[PDB]
């Protein structure tokens, strides 16, 4: 039985069991208790649970940064597969990450419960391209739903960063 | 990188660090089921209570993940992220002349509204195509376009294209039990040859119901006689299917109004849906298989001058 | 003093960071249980056995719950009509049948799939249509009827009449249903933490449930991801099932539903059919309607009654009709029971009215905009159910409205787009609405708070009203701060709790920043009272100084304050006096353009112009107007339900059922609040604003409608005063069925016709 080793904020985690069947959402809230990821929805939808993935491309060199659905990933795919979470990126008892700044004072956040993810599909986007076009910024968000906003007031905080 | 083995309640995960490793593990295991972005299999395991007992992540090898280019398209590795598909193909479109990128453009325009970053990210070009929904957007542009696929298994290698005979069942495809997909070559289109792909808005059942293409058709040189036409669906079956009857009339035909009416006389009898058909919409759905091969129609037209 | 100013939701950069506690991301207990409820899969059937042998070898695996189990009662929901867990018959595929409690969620899920229910099928009744033949319905008609209904029609020139369905609707607040239930060890006492907008019945039904007092059971709320209605009654469904969890191991059990289950089980809003009649003059002047409704209420009330009311209320939208009869059916069938959605019955009727308008102005052949403007009520005028409109501003939306939204030139823009393209057509369409502000259960039209500060000179205001996302507490930290002349960096909301305010409403009906304003503005204004001595004795002194001198004198820093809205009781029987205290209104425009090949439409533009009085939080609101529209968007033309014969949802997750996308909006979106119009009705001549403009969303439902009576003069007919029947939602299916044409036809083929036209 094999140890599986990942990192989640910068930190190792080795989980000497891991089951095959523990999704990263799962993991991230009930083993490491991280619980600004969210669920929404368990099946790819919404985008509540939306982490950034990094891992190094052994065919490009390259370290590469990308976003997936934590409610869908295997833990037992991320071995030497670095997490970003919401927390990892900034906090209020620190200092707030541009991204996180952005949307909450732009009242893209009502009820909030959408705002890691969306947050997470921007700030992934920034890391594979620091001056994105509007229109770059319009298909990071293809797969994140809110029910509250309109989405206006998102896009809107967002194009600050065009 | 080593082989590792992962232990749960109910299931037992490799994941192979080697093509050869994968073989050698489908061929003691042949019911093992492959994950690389767990898209589907994560699906079916919560929302199907499908049990697999055991997985092979074959995600690790190098082979399952190459991006090659030939002399007749550009071959993508099995385990290839939709993400990377989509990148590579926008290369090849913004640097390739028109006439060779039809094909692409139609994968392109499958991709454009499908999932979102997230899920494109992981889903792979394998697990899209070996799932074989009745409503995948990919398997109709492949087919309508003989996309060949190679196929592997301990000691066997071979490349066939994907025609209508690559799903012969719901939810299943001509691959053997010891077989894996390795790579699929997307080809650059000839001169006289155009491709169109369109899909439904609606979906509104799991796998059924909505109706999506893939268009071929290459003519004889400078003409507008037809040598070859495809046609192929999704959402209009329990799979993927090829209106084949329909378009082997029209070979040697031309381009003309009168095809544009044998065609749509061809298709709204070989596709047509009993009234008590999985998904309904009955009758939006023959509109669409004929409103898109007008849309088709007119596009070739408009190539063609 | 911040009222008036945009002011950034108090809770949004945690939001952001993820440090927002929401009620699952509550950690555990060590002890902390699991629990899965057990749900019928059937429509109408008796239950025979229950076998729960495979999910008691489940590894952690504690027990299972049914009927048997509740100490005190399994009668629950708000008219005493459903089951905590079912008995001897299901009536509904996602009827609470019993409850599998587990060690993880995980183990809770994989016990729950392997419980064996057998069953027994009975007859079921699933459509409107079923019901109204089965006469299966919930109580009497409800009616409102007014002037003189042949006598009107007599003198109409024009008399058209009709059907109309239009679909329901599932909530997606983003975060579903959740309870966690702690049981104390001690007298009954309970603490839950739960995502629900009405405390006081979730205390009460658990109290009920477990045969303790109400007393003994505590109920607290933080804030919920999302609620819009849906957290108005039926969260009570997993919150009591919880509580017996809680009940009965001694340990803490939480749940929170997933996707599939929250849509299956928990209720949405209401479909209505209408069978519809109107009489009107050549001039498109409206002289008779009548109007039947019929809701699919569902296997229970619930609140199906009063969205009935509102419906008949709102029947009318913005227009004088002189002579007018409504009336409304509630059908009982066997479908999970629907509830509360943002409108309450009003966009229903509202869209049938509208529906009804648009066929007028085609009859007669005239511009829609005057056909409407024609029939709007003036200043002063009765409505239906003989309410007066002051401060009646919609005249004001639409002039500003058509004015900001060129609409006029748009028009030539559209036609001419029309007369050039062949398989493409674009529509163009301005709407008004107003919308009745109070509950329409008088007895709900009541509020509290507590306020306490601190010997720092800090603040705590608690109040009766829950946070869902719409900025209330943000609100009350406003008007607190305004009341005392404090900076709100020296006030705090916590929670809402039954221990600090007892015997709330739900906050529901959009009254809430008017009324628990009013309450914490109350409380306030005792406490400046009780201050005044002090500030006397040292008028150049601080809040700080005041506030410890009121200690030091033993002056009590700590009082409640209290609010019942004035003048409220329309009666059915004599049809007067007031249902609302006032009136909500604005005016949406919106252009889509259509492809008549496939169904498919762009939102290009929409302009709104919104009447909200004085705003407290003019970025809040206009975050109201900018959500509630694209919910009404959804509504109107994405969002769709669809079901097996035999009664069971198909659509139960994000893949299958389409809420609005980032790229579903207006390219152009514009959201404007009208200047210059205070409500003196509301705290600090603010008005109500967050079911308000969701109707405003039918703006682009008649757009697309445009566009298809585009296309059919273009490929289906030549006559341009036809009349085809569009219900809701417009989905693609829908739009491309009526751009008759040669392939719907086949007509290429060919064929023979047709109409098609050639
Ligand atoms: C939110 C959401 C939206 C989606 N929208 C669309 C859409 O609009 N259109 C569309 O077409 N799809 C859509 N998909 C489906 C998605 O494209 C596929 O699920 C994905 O590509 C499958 O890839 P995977 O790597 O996730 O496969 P996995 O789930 O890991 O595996 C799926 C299957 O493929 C097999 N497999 C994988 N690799 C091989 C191999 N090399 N050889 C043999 N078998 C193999 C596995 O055994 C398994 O049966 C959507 C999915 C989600 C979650
Ligand atoms: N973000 C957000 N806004 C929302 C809701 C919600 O759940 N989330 N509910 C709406 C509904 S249905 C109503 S009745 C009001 C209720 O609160 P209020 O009375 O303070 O507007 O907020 C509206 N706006
Ligand atoms: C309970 C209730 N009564 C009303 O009159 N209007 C409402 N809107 C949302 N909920 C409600
Ligand atoms: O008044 Mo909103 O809760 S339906
Ligand atoms: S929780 Fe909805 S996409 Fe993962
Ligand atoms: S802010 Fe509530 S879902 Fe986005
Ligand atoms: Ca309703």
């Amino acid at each position: 039985a094999d140890e599986l080793v990942f990192f989640v904020n910068g930190k190792k985690v080795v989980e000497k069991n891991a089951d095959p069947e523990t999704t990263l959402l799962a993991y991230l809230r009930r083993k490491l208790g991280l619980r600004g990821t969210k669920l929404g929805c368990g099946e790819g939808g919404c985008g509540a649970c939306t982490v950034m993935l990094s891992k190094y491309d052994r065919l490009q060199d390259k370290i590469i940064h990308f976003s997936a659905n934590a409610c869908l990933a295997p833990i037992c795919t991320l071995h030497h597969v670095a997490v970003t979470t919401v927390e990892g990126i900034g906090s209020t008892k620190t200092r707030l990450h541009p991204v996180q700044e952005r949307i909450a004072k732009s009242h893209g956040s009502q009820c909030g419960f959408c705002t890691p993810g969306i947050v997470m599909s921007m700030y992934t986007l920034l890391r594979n391209q620091p001056e994105p076009t509007v229109e770059e910024i319009e298909d990071a968000f293809q797969g994140n739903l809110c029910r509250c906003t309109g989405y206006r007031p998102i896009l809107q905080g967002f194009r600050t960063f065009a | 990188p080593k082989q590792l083995r992962f232990e749960g309640e109910r299931v037992t995960w490799i994941q192979a660090s080697t093509l050869k490793e994968l073989l050698d593990l489908k061929a003691q295991h042949p019911e093992a089921k492959l994950v690389v972005g767990n898209t589907e299999i994560g699906i079916e395991m919560k929302f199907k209570n499908q049990l697999f007992p055991m997985i092979i992540c074959p995600a690790w090898i190098p082979e399952l993940n190459a991006v090659e280019h030939g002399p007749e398209g550009i071959s993508f590795g099995a385990a290839c992220a939709l993400s990377s598909v989509e990148k590579t193909l926008l290369e090849a479109v913004a640097k390739l002349p028109t006439q060779k990128t039809e094909v692409f453009r139609g994968v392109l325009e499958q991709l454009r509204w499908f999932a979102g970053k997230q899920v494109k990210s992981v889903a792979s070009l394998g697990g899209n195509i070996i799932t074989a929904s009745p409503i995948s957007d990919l398997n109709p542009v492949f087919m309508a376009s003989g996309t060949k696929l190679t196929i592997v298994s301990r000691g066997t290698r071979r490349t066939v294209p994907m025609d209508h005979t690559f799903f012969p069942s719901y939810r299943k495809t001509l691959l053997g039990p010891e077989e894996i997909l390795l790579s699929i070559e997307i080809p650059y289109s000839r001169e006289d040859e155009f491709f169109s792909a369109f899909k439904q808005a609606s979906r509104r059942e799991d796998d059924i119901a909505k109706v999506t293409c893939g268009m071929r058709v290459l003519f004889q040189p400078g003409s507008m006689q037809v040598k070859e036409l495809a046609l192929c669906y999704g959402g209009m079956a329990d799979r993927t299917i090829s209106a084949l009857k329909t378009t082997q009339k029209q070979l040697s035909k031309f381009w003309n109004e009168k095809l544009l009416q044998d065609v749509c006389a061809g298709l709204a009898e070989e596709l047509s849906l009993s009234p008590d058909a999985p998904g309904g919409m009955i009758e939006f759905r023959r509109t669409l298989t004929l409103s898109f091969f007008f849309k088709f129609y007119l596009t070739v037209l408009k190539k063609l001058g | 003093d911040t009222v008036g100013r945009p002011l950034p939701h108090l809770a949004a950069a945690m939001q952001a960071s993820g440090e927002a506690v929401y009620c699952d991301d509550i950690p555990r207990y060590e002890n902390e249980l699991f629990l899965r409820l057990v749900t019928s899969t059937r429509a109408h059937a008796k239950i025979k056995s229950i076998d729960v042998s495979e999910a008691q070898k489940v590894p952690g695996f504690v027990c299972f719950l049914s009927a048997d189990d509740i100490p005190g009662s399994n009668e629950t929901g708000l008219f005493n009509d459903e089951t905590v867990f079912a008995k001897d018959t299901v009536t509904c595929v996602g009827h609470i049948i019993g409850a599998v409690v587990a060690d993880t969620p995980e183990h809770a899920e994989r016990a729950a799939h392997v419980v064996k229910v057998t069953y027994e099928d009975l007859p079921a009744i699933i459509t409107i249509e079923d019901a109204i033949k089965n006469n299966s319905f919930y109580g009497s008609e409800l009616k409102i009827e007014k002037g003189d209904l042949k006598k009107g029609f007599s003198e109409a020139d024009n008399v058209v009449s009709g059907e109309l369905y239009i679909g329901g609707q599932d909530h997606f607040y983003l975060e579903t249903h959740c309870t966690i239930a702690i049981p104390k060890g001690e007298e009954g006492e309970m603490e839950l933490f739960v995502s629900t907008q009405n405390a006081m019945k979730t205390q009460s039904f658990v109290a009920k449930m477990l045969g303790v007092p109400v007393n003994r059971i505590l109920v607290r709320v933080k804030r919920m991801g999302g609620g819009f209605g849906g957290k108005e009654t039926r969260s009570t469904l997993v919150s009591v099932a919880v509580a017996l969890a809680a009940y009965k191991t001694g340990h803490p059990v939480r749940c929170m539903l997933d996707r599939n289950e929250d849509m299956l089980i928990t209720g949405g809003r209401h479909p209505f059919l209408a069978r519809y009649k109107v009489g009107f003059m050549k001039t498109g002047t409206i002289v008779a309607l009548e109007v039947d409704h019929y809701s699919n209420a569902g296997n229970s009330r619930d609140l199906s009654h009063s969205i009935m009311e509102r419906a008949l209320f709102h029947m009318d939208n913005c227009y004088k009709i002189p002579n007018i009869r409504g009336t409304g059916r509630l059908c009982k069938t066997n479908l999970s029971s629907n509830t509360a959605f943002r409108g309450f019955g009003g966009p229903q009727a509202l869209f049938i009215a509208e529906n009804w308008m648009s066929e007028v102005a085609v009859t007669c052949g005239l511009p829609a905009e005057e056909v409407r403007w024609k029939n709007m009520y003036k200043e002063g005028d009765l409505t239906h159910f003989n309410q007066r409109l002051e401060g009646f501003s919609v005249p004001r939306c639409w002039d500003e409205c058509l004015k900001s939204s060129q609409y006029y030139a748009r028009k030539s823009e559209v036609d001419k787009f029309n007369k050039e393209n062949c398989w493409k057509k674009r529509g163009l369409c301005i709407i008004p609405t107003k919308f009745g502000i109070s509950f329409t259960v008088p007895f709900l039209n009541q509020a509290g708070a507590l306020i306490h500060v601190y010997t720092d000179g800090s603040v705590l205001v608690s109040h009766g009203g829950t946070e869902m996302g719409q900025g209330l507490h943000t609100k009350m930290v406003q008007v607190a701060s305004k009341a005392l002349k404090i900076p709100i960096s020296k006030i705090y909301i916590s929670e809402t709790s039954t221990n600090t305010v007892p015997n709330s409403s739900p906050t529901a009906a959009s009254v809430s920043t008017d009324i628990y304003g009013q309450a914490v503005y109350e409380a306030c204004q005792t406490i400046l009272k009780r201050l005044e001595p002090f500030k006397k004795k040292n008028p150049d002194g601080s809040w700080e100084d005041w506030v410890m001198a009121a200690y030091q004198d033993r002056v009590s820093l700590s009082t409640t304050g209290f609010y019942r809205t004035p003048n409220l009781g329309y009666s059915f029987e004599t049809n007067s006096g007031n249902a609302f205290h006032y009136f909500t209104y604005g005016v949406a425009c919106s252009e889509v353009e259509i492809d008549c090949l496939t169904g498919d439409h762009k939102n290009l533009r929409t302009d709104i112009v919104m009447d909200v009085g004085s705003s407290l939080n003019p970025a809040i609101d206009i975050g109201q107007v900018e959500g509630a529209f694209v919910q009404g968007l959804g509504l109107f033309t994405l969002e769709e339900l669809h079901y097996s014969p035999e009664g069971s949802l198909h659509t139960r997750g994000p893949s299958t059922y389409k809420i609005p996308a980032f790229g579903s909006i207006p390219t152009e979106f514009r959201v404007s609040l009208l200047r210059d119009c205070p409500n003196k009705k509301a705290i600090y001549a603010s008005k109500a604003v967050g079911e308000p403009p969701l109707f405003l969303g039918a703006s682009v439902f008649f757009a697309i409608k445009d566009a298809i009576r585009a296309a059919r003069a273009q490929h289906t007919n030549n006559n341009t005063k036809e009349l085809f029947r569009l219900d809701s939602p417009a989905t693609p299916e829908k739009i491309r069925n009526a751009c008759v044409d040669k392939f719907t036809t086949l007509c290429v083929t060919g064929a023979p016709g047709n109409c098609k036209p050639w």
